[PDB]
């Protein structure tokens, strides 16, 4: 959420903050920013993109 | 300004590294993106090369790997 | 593999560091766990904290420990206990522990699986970023002083503290 | 620039006051000429006026304390709430120094040190109450218990009182610990240390069942921490 | 599996400092150690937490933290020093008069 | 023939490549601040690569031996321009910066 | 309260972080190619 | 408020007597590990663990015992009577209190005590 | 401790942590399940609620 | 770049290599001063004084006039700690 | 150093001056904030003076007690004045010497 990045630049995850941030900042409830939310979470922990590509490894090893 | 010399000519020539590296990461992508399609086919539900994000904006692919690129 | 060879060291080291009867060898090994994080903390290339964890943890802070356990010269007799009835009471609390605790980040962040492809080329590289690369010693050295001075003030205030309390509670002036 | 630092007038006054008297007392009480004087009260009565007057100039400057609240806004957090906290803790600091003259003079407790370390820690705590990061609440809270530790050991040839030292630092580095984990547990799961932005984070999901368990043993861990502090049984023991 | 390898790490750290305080009844001293141990795991999280999320607020407070460290381990120290003054000895049951 | 566009030809000709290629490059950035997806800027990237190689080729054309030897140093000394000055003067007299 | 978050008091940084947002060290890489 | 479970009163008695396992073992570590070990055994470390895990198996049979005998007279309370209320289970929690906690405490006064708490408490649920 | 001893401790906590690797790999094997499961529990838990409110 | 380290390793290695043949080949043919803990004290202090002067001395260039003073009064507050141990006699060593 | 003097709770009165430079709030200063100076200035050498006698150090004792009073009460004096040349305290002076010059 910071913005200062390891190597000087914006963080990584930084731009989508600021998009969740904006969105709650004028949205009265909360599940309007889920989207937004789970984007900037997304951005800090790849959970659904690496579950994604386990997927793919899997049916690799499957069909094997 | 010795420092300034050689950080203007890295500026010059950073243009068209760039654009190799976006050649050569689209074609690498357009492959991966054939081996997922073979790969997933029988699988239903399935969508080759979906986004993630659902804001759709473009991110590199997520290697795994803490610090890469000090080593 | 090599954060497993370094974990192992840490792991055999700590123990020494809490089963070591000698309270002087207790030391010397906690000195070995600061090596082995130092160099886990070259691994994330943060090469400063790297040299700050040999300056400030073996340089001074175990210094001081082997200045005071060296010459308390302590008996085995005043601190020696059989540890082979604790094995439970470690065994739950080490377990319970151990199965939330190593495993809490595997929700959040889900492994990625090393497949049988050359992922590598799958590495995007931004030049840009690269004309200029900033030390981790500047990028934390553009912060500590200017947008967060209050917080390095208040430490200077804790280290105040720390001699004060040093002095008052120790001092015999000959 | 010198009008932002409005906001923390109070705090630098009472800082500078305190070296002030650090230095007084450590000039005058190795003084041969006078001959080493006590002075626990004479540090104790000016450390009263200085409360006293820290006190007015926050009770007095009520707005400014609000003043350049962007500038300072990841350092900290001054409202309505905190402005009332602070002026308690101020009496409350005032109203202990006062009861400490008798007990300075019959026992001849000379170490005018003590009315330092009480000081730093009053600013430790005035830090606390405006906190508004983990991180800056770490810190205030380690200097006060810092504070809190060398002043438990005051009297150092006493077996209660060295007794009481060992046992307070001991427990409370620990629960200490504890407490910074579950800080990194929530940093490392929400990217986030302001509390404005845990707000945001953690707002409107608590347990929705993908419920985060960094996040929700990084509050247990500072509770625990906090519960120590408040000598919640069972972390109570130490008090 | 980077990440869980480093967090396992100083996990490791941090565990075996509580097992130090559960196995050091008699020995005040090593307590102290292991709650250093304890110290040292949560600066290692804040540095790798900040690589991991490319934010640099793990790395300002683990310096800060560095300090905490310090000035603890000095008061400490100096309360043990003068423990084993008025006693002349460290054996925990010369520190068990307060009680009840 | 063509010149391969290594580190030491691009870097020994990055002067004449800022003169020359400037709206190219500048266009090319635009589009990448824009947007960061690489296959949303293969166009600008072609402009930028004609751009470069044309002035690469032309370069070698002109002067063959001096840009030959200032390109040898440069990749003996790993692109550091102050143990290169006489080269480049030689290069530069040649081929002018214009 | 409902949308508490939302209050003013609460939005310090979606107005600050934009002062800061050409200071070195937060930047978009591309930034300083274009300036 | 109740409707996720698939019952059984065997399975209830059973689960039950493994619960009360479960907490009497730790409960007897907890016990074992707070007090200090004879003076006669500074020097040998096997015979505290010995006495640790004897602690663990007293421990986890008596609550065991507690925690099966408490939900099978409690059930068989409402099969027979057939009537759901806390009166089952406050019968339950008297009978597990008096038999095993004065078999222990070998005392009848204790025993009707022991009883008696273990109803109040299971009649405030 | 002697320092073969030492060496052997290390070996086998080398061999403990390639064990905690193989239990990584387990887990994130299992990410899909958990999800289906997870996915049927507040399938079944939204229907007792709509049924309930029903009433 | 963290590459440079390398060469340390392996340096690491050939130094104590070195140190074990040199070592090796011959076997072929009660008064606590508490003056020691205060000198480890002040040295733990300006250890940390030499910690934080790091970054700002690399940084100097970036944080200017703001940077300095706010370690000038960092290095203030230390300074005062200095004095009051001055004074106290923990710097005398007779 | 980006700065930014802008407050939570807005002035309730006439902004004379947003961020007044340090010599100007100085001299604004009018004869109630002097009074309080001096007021703040001359209890502090009393009890500087009253807790230096049984140390025997009376003399020094007022010198720091004064110093301490010298530097709150000029705190508090320029809070006063800054405060009213930017709006958060009553202001008709302010306003008046504002409006005419
Ligand atoms: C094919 C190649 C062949 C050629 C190469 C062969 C090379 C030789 C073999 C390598 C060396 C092995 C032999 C070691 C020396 C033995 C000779 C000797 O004289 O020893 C005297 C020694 C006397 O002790 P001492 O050194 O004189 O010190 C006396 C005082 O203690 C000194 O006082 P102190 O103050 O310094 O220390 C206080 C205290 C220090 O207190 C302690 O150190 C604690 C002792 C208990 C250690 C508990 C485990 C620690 C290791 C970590 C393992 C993971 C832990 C994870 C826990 C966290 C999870 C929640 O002292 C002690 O308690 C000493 C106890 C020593 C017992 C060590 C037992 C280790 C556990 C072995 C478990 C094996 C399980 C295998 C699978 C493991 C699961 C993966 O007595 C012994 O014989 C014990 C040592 C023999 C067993 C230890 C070595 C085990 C290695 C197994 C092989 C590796 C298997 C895995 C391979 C993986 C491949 C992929
Ligand atoms: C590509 C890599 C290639 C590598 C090739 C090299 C591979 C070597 C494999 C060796 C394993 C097989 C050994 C076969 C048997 C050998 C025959 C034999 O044992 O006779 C030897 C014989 C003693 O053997 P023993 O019969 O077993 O007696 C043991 C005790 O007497 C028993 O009495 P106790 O029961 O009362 O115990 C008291 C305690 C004494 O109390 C202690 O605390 C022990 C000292 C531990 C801490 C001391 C260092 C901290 C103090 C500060 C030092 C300065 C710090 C800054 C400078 C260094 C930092 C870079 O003794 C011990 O606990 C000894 C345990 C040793 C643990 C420490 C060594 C491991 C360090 C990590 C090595 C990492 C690489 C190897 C692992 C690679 C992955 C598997 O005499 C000698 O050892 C000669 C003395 C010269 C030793 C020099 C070693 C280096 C010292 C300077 C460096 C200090 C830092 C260490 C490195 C730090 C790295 C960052
Ligand atoms: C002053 C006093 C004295 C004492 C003291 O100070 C104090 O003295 C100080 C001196 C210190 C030592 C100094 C130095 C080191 C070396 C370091 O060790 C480097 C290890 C790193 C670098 O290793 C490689 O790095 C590059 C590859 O990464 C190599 O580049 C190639 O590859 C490029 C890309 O194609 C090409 O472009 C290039 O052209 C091509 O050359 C490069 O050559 C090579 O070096 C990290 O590497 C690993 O990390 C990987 C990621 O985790 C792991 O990947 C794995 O996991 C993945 C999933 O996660 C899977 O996907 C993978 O399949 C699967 O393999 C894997 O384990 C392994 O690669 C370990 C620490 C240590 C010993 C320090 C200890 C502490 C001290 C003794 C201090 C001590 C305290
Ligand atoms: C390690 C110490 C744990 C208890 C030791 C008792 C022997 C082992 C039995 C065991 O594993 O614990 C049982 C009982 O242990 C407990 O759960 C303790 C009872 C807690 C009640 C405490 C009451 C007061 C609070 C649970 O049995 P299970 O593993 O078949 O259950 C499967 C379940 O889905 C997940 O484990
Ligand atoms: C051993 C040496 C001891 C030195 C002791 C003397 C100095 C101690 C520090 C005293 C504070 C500053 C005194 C110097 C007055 C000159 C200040 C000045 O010149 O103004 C500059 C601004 O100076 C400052 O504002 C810095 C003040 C330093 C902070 C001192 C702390 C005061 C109170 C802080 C409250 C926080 C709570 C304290 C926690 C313990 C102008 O800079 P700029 O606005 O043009 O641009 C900013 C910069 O160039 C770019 O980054
Ligand atoms: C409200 C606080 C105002 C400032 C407080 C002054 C701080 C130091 C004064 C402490 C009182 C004091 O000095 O005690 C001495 C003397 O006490 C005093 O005389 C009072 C000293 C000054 C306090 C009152 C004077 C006027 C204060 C007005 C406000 C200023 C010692 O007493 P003794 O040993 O002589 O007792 C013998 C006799 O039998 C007592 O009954
Ligand atoms: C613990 C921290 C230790 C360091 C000490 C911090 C406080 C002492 C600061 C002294 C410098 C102040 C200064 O020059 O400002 C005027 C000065 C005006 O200069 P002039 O116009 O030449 O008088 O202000 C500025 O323009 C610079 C602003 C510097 C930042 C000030 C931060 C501290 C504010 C608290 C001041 C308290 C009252 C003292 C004011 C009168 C001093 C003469
Ligand atoms: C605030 C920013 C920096 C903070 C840290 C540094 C602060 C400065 C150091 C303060 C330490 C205390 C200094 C005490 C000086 C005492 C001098 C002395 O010996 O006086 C005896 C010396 C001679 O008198 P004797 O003791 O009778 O010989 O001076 C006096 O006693 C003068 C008394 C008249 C003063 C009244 C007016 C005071 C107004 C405020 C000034």
């Amino acid at each position: 959420a910071s913005g200062w990045g390891i190597t000087g630049n914006k963080g990584r995850c930084y731009d989508f903050w600021m998009d969740f941030s904006e969105c709650m900042s004028h949205c009265r409830e909360p599940k309007d920013c889920t989207l937004l939310r789970e984007d900037y979470l997304e951005c800090l922990h790849h959970s659904k993109e690496f579950q994604r590509r386990n997927r793919i490894y899997k049916e690799e090893q499957r069909k094997l | 300004a010795l420092k300034e010399e050689k950080y203007a000519a890295r500026r010059t020539i950073l243009p068209i590294l760039q654009a190799e590296e976006d050649e050569r990461f689209v074609s690498e992508w357009k492959k991966y993106l054939e081996y997922e399609a073979d790969v997933m086919k029988d699988v239903p539900g399935w969508k080759v090369g979906e986004n993630v994000y659902n804001s759709g904006r473009w991110m590199p692919p997520a290697t795994g790997e803490l610090r890469p690129d000090v080593w | 593999m090599i954060l497993s060879v370094l974990s192992s060291l840490a792991l055999v080291s700590g123990l020494m560091v809490v089963r070591a009867k000698n309270p002087v060898h207790s030391v010397l090994f906690f000195i070995l766990v600061f090596c082995d994080t130092s160099g886990l903390l070259l691994l994330l290339g943060l090469d400063f904290f790297a040299m700050i964890f040999l300056v400030v943890y073996i340089g001074a802070i175990a210094v001081l420990f082997l200045f005071v356990v060296m010459m308390f010269h302590i008996q085995i007799a005043e601190i020696h206990e059989e540890v082979l009835r604790y094995l439970p009471v470690s065994g739950i609390i080490g377990l319970i522990f151990w199965w939330e605790m190593f495993f809490i980040l595997d929700n959040e962040s889900i492994p990625l699986l090393p497949t049988q492809r050359n992922t590598t080329s799958l590495r995007y590289t931004v030049y840009a970023g690269k004309v200029r690369s900033w030390t981790n010693l500047e990028t934390l050295g553009n912060l500590l002083y200017t947008y967060y001075f209050v917080w390095f003030l208040v430490s200077s205030l804790i280290l105040l503290v720390a001699m004060i309390g040093a002095i008052v509670l120790t001092m015999h002036r000959t | 620039m010198f009008n932002l630092f409005l906001a923390v007038f109070p705090e630098i006054f009472i800082i500078n006051a305190t070296f002030i008297l650090l230095i007084h007392g450590v000039v005058f009480s190795t003084s041969k000429k006078y001959d080493y004087p006590p002075l626990a009260s004479n540090v104790g009565w000016l450390g009263l006026l200085s409360v006293l007057i820290t006190l007015l100039l926050l009770a007095a400057g009520a707005p400014l304390l609000t003043i350049a609240h962007l500038f300072w806004n990841n350092l900290f957090r001054r409202d309505n709430f905190t402005y009332f906290c602070q002026i308690f803790l101020l009496l409350s600091t005032a109203g202990t120094i006062s009861m400490c003259f008798d007990f300075f003079d019959q026992e001849r407790f000379d170490a005018f040190e003590f009315i330092v370390l009480i000081l730093l820690s009053t600013c430790g705590m005035l830090f606390m109450i405006s906190a508004y990061d983990l991180i800056a609440m770490y810190l205030a809270i380690e200097l006060q218990s810092l504070c809190f530790y060398v002043i438990a050991a005051s009297k150092r040839k006493s077996e209660f009182s060295t007794e009481a030292g060992l046992k307070y630092l001991i427990l409370g580095a620990f629960s200490s610990g504890i407490l910074l984990f579950g800080c990194s547990m929530i940093y490392g799961s929400t990217g986030a240390t302001h509390f404005d932005q845990l707000a945001k984070i953690l707002t409107g999901y608590e347990i929705t069942g993908a419920r985060s368990s960094g996040i929700f043993m990084g509050i247990l861990f500072i509770a625990v921490g906090f519960l120590f502090k408040i000598t919640a049984v069972p972390f109570h023991m130490w008090a | 599996m980077d990440l869980i390898k480093y967090f396992t790490f100083s996990m490791i750290i941090f565990i075996l400092g509580i097992w130090g305080i559960l196995l050091n009844r008699r020995n005040i001293l090593i307590m102290l150690m292991s709650i250093e141990l304890m110290l040292l795991a949560v600066n290692l999280n804040f540095l790798v937490f900040s690589v991991s999320l490319d934010d640099m607020m793990g790395q300002v407070f683990a310096l800060l933290v560095l300090t905490v460290a310090a000035a603890e381990s000095a008061i400490g120290l100096a309360i043990f020093v003068i423990t084993f003054r008025v006693r002349g000895t460290i054996a925990v049951e010369f520190i068990n008069s307060i009680q009840g | 023939g063509n010149p391969i566009p290594t580190s030491a030809v691009l870097t020994a000709s990055a002067k004449h490549i800022g003169m020359r290629c400037m709206p190219e490059n500048v266009a090319f950035l635009k589009c990448k601040k824009n947007d960061p997806n690489p296959e949303k800027c293969l166009d600008k990237g072609r402009d930028v690569t004609r751009c470069v190689l044309g002035l690469l080729k032309d370069l070698h054309q002109k002067c063959q031996k001096e840009m030959d030897d200032y390109v040898g140093c440069m990749y003996y000394y790993t692109n550091e321009f102050d143990l290169c000055r006489k080269e480049q003067e030689a290069f530069e007299k040649v081929c002018p910066l214009k | 309260p409902y949308g508490f978050w939302t209050f003013e008091r609460h939005n310090a940084q979606l107005r600050w972080d934009p002062q800061i947002s050409q200071v070195a060290g937060r930047r978009d890489p591309y930034d300083d190619l274009l300036e | 408020r109740y409707l996720e479970e698939e019952d059984g009163p065997l399975m209830k008695t059973i689960k039950g007597s493994i619960t009360g396992f479960g907490a009497g073992t730790i409960y007897g570590t907890i016990l074992a590990t707070w007090k200090d070990v004879p003076r006669v055994e500074r020097n040998v470390a096997l015979p505290g663990l010995i006495r640790t895990l004897k602690m663990m198996g007293t421990h986890g049979l008596t609550f065991a015992a507690i925690g099966g005998v408490y939900i099978g007279v409690e059930q068989l309370v409402q099969n027979f009577r057939s009537k759901r209320d806390f009166y089952n289970g406050a019968i339950g929690g008297f009978v597990a209190g008096a038999s095993v906690l004065g078999y222990r405490a070998r005392s009848i006064p204790t025993a009707i005590a022991a009883g008696a708490t273990l109803a109040v408490t299971s009649a405030l649920i | 401790v002697k320092v073969l001893t030492y060496f052997g401790m290390t070996l086998a906590a080398f061999a403990f942590w390639q064990s905690m690797d193989k239990v990584h790999v387990w887990i994130a094997l299992h990410q899909d399940e958990k999800q289906e499961r997870m996915e049927k529990e507040a399938e079944v838990r939204r229907v007792r609620a709509e049924l309930l409110r029903k009433a | 770049m963290m590459l440079e380290f390398a060469p340390i390793f392996i340096y690491l290695v050939i130094s104590l290599l070195v140190s074990l043949i040199l070592l090796g080949v011959p076997f072929l043919f009660s008064r606590f001063d508490i003056r020691f803990y205060l000198v480890s004290i002040l040295f733990l202090i300006f250890d940390l004084e030499v910690t934080f002067f790091f970054p700002w001395a690399v940084s100097l260039n970036k944080i200017d006039l703001f940077g300095f003073w706010s370690m000038m009064a960092f290095l203030f507050i230390l300074t005062i700690g200095f004095l009051y141990e001055w004074k106290r006699g923990a710097l005398d060593w007779e | 150093m980006n700065t930014d003097i802008t407050a939570l709770e807005k002035a309730q009165y006439p902004v004379v001056d947003r961020n007044p430079a340090f010599t100007k709030v100085v001299g604004n200063f009018s004869t109630l904030d002097y009074l309080r100076f001096s007021t703040i200035t001359g209890i502090s050498v009393t009890v500087g003076y009253l807790s230096g006698i049984k140390p025997g150090i009376k003399g020094p004792s007022m010198v720091t007690g004064g110093l301490i009073g010298l530097m709150g009460g000029f705190m508090y004096a320029y809070q006063n004045s800054a405060g009213r040349l930017m709006g958060f305290f009553p202001n008709d002076g302010e306003v008046a010497s504002y409006q005419k010059r």
